[PDB]
RNA sequence: UUGACAUUGUGAAGAGACAUAGAGGGUGUAGAAUAAGUGGGAGCUUCGGCGCCAGUGAAAUACCACUACCUUUAUAGUUUC
RNA sequence: GAAGACAUUGUCAGGUGGGGAGUUUGGCUGGGGCGGCACAUCUGUUAAACGAUAACGCAGAUGUCCUAAGGGGGGCUCAUGGAGAACAGAAAUCUCCAGUAGAACAAAAGGGUAAAAGCCCCCUUGAUUUUGAUUUUCAGUGUGAAUACAAACCAUGAAAGU
RNA sequence: GCGGAUUUAGCUCAGUUGGGAGAGCGCCAGACUGAAGAUCUGGAGGUCCUGUGUUCGAUCCACAGAAUUCGCACCA
RNA sequence: CAAUUUU
């Protein structure tokens, strides 16, 4: 027959995501020397609500 | 039907010409074969894509199939051929015939 | 081997050749490594090939090529017979013998649908061919 | 060919410490099975005795009993009839008469073990007199079918050497070799024991 | 289906002529047939062996052709538009001498 | 999705089978025995074991080149998971 | 940093696969389906006295059975009914007497058969071998079936012959 | 068509090296109490798939065959 | 530990 509804999904046609507002990767500290023998501590400044 | 043993027929050969005692047989067709000719017209043309070239048959009629005895010799372990009528009880031993004087009651 | 594209794999025919998956490519490997060498050169003629290593996935070739044009080889005639316009891109008319045994050309009782290309004996055998006396 | 040298008649007239002679019994192993098809019988030929003291122990209606001498000696005729159930068990291979085929259910039927009258189990019974019953030295020890393996063929004694045993292991084992076909399984060719009852040998 | 087998229709065709239900009155097999004299079909019910089919009854022809117990005979017969010969075996029981053509001889 | 082969190398643990010096299981009555084996039948044995003799059981006995799956099993050898 | 000769990649081999792909989905017929098979055959009748002759006309049948229920030879006569015998009876067995088939012959219905083609006893395996001709459907193509033969060898009979 | 599996008391279950017929329910009897109703014992159990053959000894083994079977294989 | 009726 037709293709099926949940088979359209994998092309990215309208089924993508709506990107202009999430503001941010949401993707903690990359490794360093300072994480495996000590700290580095900062401050936060505000908090957001997402998209 | 029931057929008795040793059959004495008319043998042909080349080393008697007349009636010479046989004992009789029934056979079956073996294994088809590998590496025939026929096949070999078979396995070169179903190979590949499409599959399927040469009629299965599905609808089948007979109920029996025909029986036939081989009738093999003495006195030079030659046989023969014997086709008679189609039969689909086929008993080959002893089981002789009698007079059957009471019938099982 | 190769995959006919044929999108979702459905070729829309008679069964006779319906499959995808093991259909192989009629001319040779050792000849597909030279139009993936002639097009990043196109100003070399390409002379021959010869294998040289192979691993699971990449049949490593080299490929010998000339230029045409240093003048070396347009003097010096052992090889200018190369420099020739009738030779330019001499690979994928079938010419080295990585594609001489693709074509299939030598003589023999084995090769009669193949001795001058088997487009040629195609056509001079049923071409109807008629004279203006009716023979 | 696999007994032509030695180890049947050159190394085994070596260690003999019996005086009295040997009677050679056989160790070899042929396949067969329960499939009651194939059994071993056809018994082979005879040329020559090995070393017999058992006195035969029947009764005889042979035509020879006019000369039951040359080479028999024991010499009763059929009416003999109520004298076996315990007294001679001397008798393991014997011979009969054609006359037994009638009679034979009376001297059987509470002797039935220690075969002391022959049966359905065991017949002997032969009406070739003139071979087996001319040579009585020619003790007829039988390679008779048992369910698994009875190879049982014979040569010589302790006093017979090699040119004498040139025919005798050679063609008497036309038991194994013409019964064994297609459904045989091993010894197509065989592997072969050859000592009576006192010293080694080799077992190939 | 259609039966039109070998004695279809032969209900009265073979009966034993009522009154004469008995054995063949030996006047029957002592007159021989050479060839080259006129004979017809009359059929016998109580044999059975070398029994004609039935369009052969009445019908008459010359006879070609003498064997152990039985003679043969051709007839002409009607098919589209031709006539065949036809070569049938009878055995003598069937066949008598008419009377036709031997006011033609006297 | 599941096998094999290749890409694919460097070292050890053991397991089961093929494989071998081989060890050794057994229902009455009688034999002698209270019995699974295979056979010629007489002696070899410091023994006189049965003497092959009858003694009686399902085929003898003592005895052997070993005739039972020669299982119950430790071992060198193959491949091995 | 992990993972490490296993995954991955390639070729071959089973399994899974309407997710797809291609293709069919009998014929007769008082419209078509449905019911039946009248599609291949056989008996009688419809059939108008050679033959041929139709309907989803009529009444039925077949896709098997048989080493004897085949072959031969020899002895006997059946369905019934009448007269009589102890248990014996509407139904047992034994005589006598009439008895053209009114009985039996594998299986539908016709035809046929009486010192038999029926019912019993004896002897066997012609239910063999080589190839041709002929008949009915028939275009006078073929399958199936049958018929008279020729040459061989067998069976049976005492024999003619089968 | 190949390869394996089943066939019993009457219904339903099962052991037998190959030296014995294995348990319950329908029916019938008896007992135990003051009578029932449950409960107890005993009686009525067999072409034992149908065979054939084997070994000293077949309800059980070997080979063959009829009802059911599960996978596998499909060129008139 | 089995156990329930009895005009
Ligand atoms: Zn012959």
């Amino acid at each position: 027959g037709r293709v099926i509804r949940n088979q359209r999904k994998g092309a990215g046609s309208i089924f993508t995501s709506h990107t202009r507002l999430r503001q941010g990767a949401a993707k903690l500290r990359t490794l360093d020397y300072a994480e495996r023998h000590g700290y580095i501590r900062g401050i936060v400044k505000q908090i957001v609500h997402d998209s | 039907v029931n057929v008795p043993k040793t059959r004495k027929t008319y043998c042909k050969g080349k080393t008697c010409r007349k009636h010479t005692q046989h004992k009789v047989t029934q056979y079956k067709a073996g294994k088809a074969s590998l590496f025939a000719q026929g096949k070999r017209r078979y396995d070169r043309k179903q190979s590949g894509f499409g599959g399927q070239t040469k009629p299965v048959f599905h609808k089948k009629a007979k109920t029996t199939k025909k029986v036939v005895l081989r009738l093999e010799c003495v006195k030079c372990k030659t046989r023969a051929q014997l086709t008679l009528k189609r039969c689909k009880h086929f008993e080959l031993g002893g089981e002789k015939k009698q007079k059957g004087q009471a019938l099982q009651f | 081997n190769r995959k006919r594209p044929v999108p979702k794999g459905a070729t829309y025919g008679k069964p006779t050749n319906q499959g995808v998956n093991e259909l192989k490519y009629q001319r040779s490997l050792r000849a597909t490594a030279e139009e993936r060498v002639g097009r990043r050169a196109a100003n070399l003629r390409v002379l021959n090939s010869y294998w040289v290593n192979q691993d699971s996935t990449y049949k490593y070739f080299e490929v010998i090529l000339v230029d045409p044009q240093h003048k070396a080889i347009r003097r010096d005639a052992r090889y200018n017979w190369i420099c020739d316009p009738v030779h330019k891109h001499r690979e994928a008319r079938g010419l080295t013998a990585t594609g001489k045994k693709s074509r299939g050309i030598n003589k023999g009782h084995k090769f009669n649908n193949t001795k001058a290309g088997r487009r040629k004996t195609w056509k001079r055998q049923n071409t109807l061919s008629l004279w203006r006396y009716r023979k | 060919v696999k007994e032509l040298l030695k180890y049947s008649n050159e190394t085994k007239k070596r260690n003999f410490l019996e005086t009295v002679e040997l009677q050679v019994g056989l160790k070899n192993y042929d396949p067969q099975r329960d499939k009651r098809f194939s059994g071993s019988l056809k018994l082979p030929n005879c040329p020559r005795p090995n070393m017999s003291i058992c006195i035969f122990g029947d009764a005889f209606d042979v035509d020879r009993a006019k000369s039951c001498g040359v080479d028999a000696m024991s010499v009763d005729d059929l009416k003999k009839l109520n004298k076996n159930k315990k007294l001679i068990k001397k008798l393991s291979k014997k011979y009969n008469a054609f006359i037994a085929s009638e009679v034979l259910i009376k001297q059987v039927p509470r002797l039935l073990g220690p075969q002391l009258s022959k049966a359905g189990k065991f017949p002997t019974p032969v009406s070739h007199n003139d071979d087996l019953y001319g040579k009585v030295t020619d003790v007829r020890s039988t390679i008779k079918f048992q369910l698994k393996k009875v190879l049982c063929l014979a040569v010589a004694v302790g006093n017979v050497e090699m040119e004498e045993d040139v025919l005798v292991n050679q063609i008497l084992m036309s038991v194994n070799f013409f019964v064994s076909l297609l459904k045989k399984n091993w010894q197509n060719v065989g592997s072969l024991v050859v000592k009576s009852s006192m010293g080694p040998a080799f077992r190939l | 289906g259609k039966s039109h087998g070998y004695r279809s229709r032969t209900r009265y065709m073979f009966q034993r002529d009522f009154r004469k239900h008995g054995a063949v009155h030996l006047s029957t097999y002592l007159k021989v047939y050479k060839v080259g004299d006129i004979v017809d079909i009359k059929a016998n019910g109580s044999i059975q062996k070398g029994m004609p089919h039935k369009f052969y009854q009445g019908k008459t022809g010359v006879v070609y052709n003498v064997t152990k117990s039985s003679v043969g005979v051709i007839i002409n017969k009607m098919v589209g538009n031709r006539y065949l010969e036809k070569r049938l075996n009878l055995r003598v029981e069937h066949i008598k001498h008419s009377k036709c053509r031997q006011e033609f001889l006297e």
